[PDB]
């Protein structure tokens, strides 16, 4: 058995401009086993409308989806992606940056 | 089109 | 890029409920078939619409074929628990890989068919389509089963056969959509550190297919450790994202490029930071 932990990337679909709506998105992948846990978070809450791409699994057998939501980026609003796994401890959080 | 294993399984 | 390729990637997931079996379908790496037994219907429905051509016996036997193998992993989940000396309980993953690469004789270039339990390699079928190679001691069984029982030949003859006529067929009927590209839009940001130095972003977006190589070069001369690079990521529009940066002197940004190759791109784009316009 080889567990792998997951990746994660958090980012918008467009270049981030405050005041105009876009998407946010969270890429979970090279993890194993498949089972995941994802929340998008805004302000440290959870998001209820969040949507997730179907499971798929890469040539090194490792699982990747996407989650996503709309969203409109704002100065004072913080968004970030809490993801759990069995290779975890406890839940990653990996906050938004429009830079990266 | 997708493939019928094999009669033996694993 | 390169021989046109068909996947089909499966998988069961044994759950404390029976198996959850799910088979993907590619062509040319874009998904283009898609059955799971956790839907509501199962059945193998479109992924890619120019599938859509197919009438509705296709799908119907698709889906009949994919209730055989959903049964065949159940049963083969259940050997590999008493291979490993255990009871039912917890999950479990098995996993398999199998398609073809088609030659330039629009023949079989390479076939393949590649099995893994609990993310590790399991067994594979040999480049030969005659010969096993097992990676454990549980495998071990399975390969001396599949030798006795005349088991490659049967894959090889799915291989070199309907594997390679069907995808000739779903290339035909895909072609418009398949030869489609989508050239990355490219630009370069400038970002603060901590003593006034300076990050060089460059950006590609909005690519397909996702194959993609950024560069950084210093006076025309390739960065290699210097840069970072995320991994390729989807935009969720079905385009995708990447980024190379690398951290640069304050006032010495414009001895620096970035060289972006894509298919889609006839030629690859050269750019350069320069300040944006302002107010
Ligand atoms: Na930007
Ligand atoms: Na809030
Ligand atoms: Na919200
Ligand atoms: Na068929
Ligand atoms: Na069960
Ligand atoms: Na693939
Ligand atoms: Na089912
Ligand atoms: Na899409």
């Amino acid at each position: 058995m080889i567990q792998r932990t997951p990746k994660i990337q958090v980012y918008s679909r467009h270049p981030a401009e405050n005041g105009k709506s876009n998407f946010l998105n969270c890429y979970v992948s090279g993890f194993h086993p498949s089972d995941i846990e994802v929340d998008l978070l805004k302000n440290g809450e959870r998001i209820e409308k969040v949507e997730h791409s179907d499971l798929s699994f890469s040539k090194d057998w490792s699982f990747y989806l996407l989650y996503y939501t709309e969203f409109t980026p704002t100065e004072k609003d913080e968004y970030a992606c809490r993801v759990n796994h069995v290779t975890l401890s406890q839940p990653k959080i990996v906050k938004w940056d429009r830079d990266m | 089109s997708s493939l019928c294993n094999f009669r033996a399984y694993v | 890029m390169g021989p046109h390729s068909m996947r089909y990637f499966e998988t069961a997931v044994s759950r404390p409920e029976e198996p959850r079996y799910i088979s993907v379908g590619y062509v040319d790496n874009k998904e283009f078939v898609r059955f799971d037994s956790d839907a509501e219907n199962p059945r193998y429905e479109p992924r890619a619409p120019w599938m859509e051509q197919e009438g509705p016996e296709y799908w119907e036997r698709e889906t009949q074929k994919a209730k055989g193998q959903e049964q065949w992993f159940r049963v083969s989940l259940r050997n590999l628990l008493g291979y490993y000396n255990q009871s039912a309980g917890g999950s479990h993953t098995l996993q398999q890989m199998s398609g073809c690469d088609l030659g330039s004789d629009w023949r079989l270039l390479r076939g393949y068919l590649q099995f893994a339990y609990e993310g590790r390699d399991y067994i594979a079928l040999n480049e030969d389509l005659k010969t096993w190679t097992a990676a454990d001691m549980a495998a071990q069984i399975t390969r001396r089963k599949w030798e006795q029982s005349g088991a490659a030949e049967h894959y090889k003859a799915y291989l070199e056969g309907e594997c390679v006529e069907w995808l000739h067929r779903y290339l035909k009927n895909g072609n418009a959509t398949l030869l489609r590209t989508d050239s990355p839009k490219a630009h370069v940001t400038h970002h603060p550190r901590s003593k006034g130095e300076v990050t060089l972003r460059c950006w590609a977006l909005g690519f397909y297919p996702a194959d993609i190589t950024l560069t950084w070069q210093l006076n025309g001369e390739e960065l290699t450790q210097d840069m970072e690079l995320v991994e390729t990521r989807p935009a969720g529009d079905g385009t995708f994202q990447k980024w190379a940066s690398v951290v640069v002197p304050l006032g010495k940004e414009q001895n620096y490029t970035c060289r972006v190759y894509h298919e889609g791109l006839p030629e690859p784009l050269t750019l350069r930071w320069e300040p944006p316009s302002t107010d």
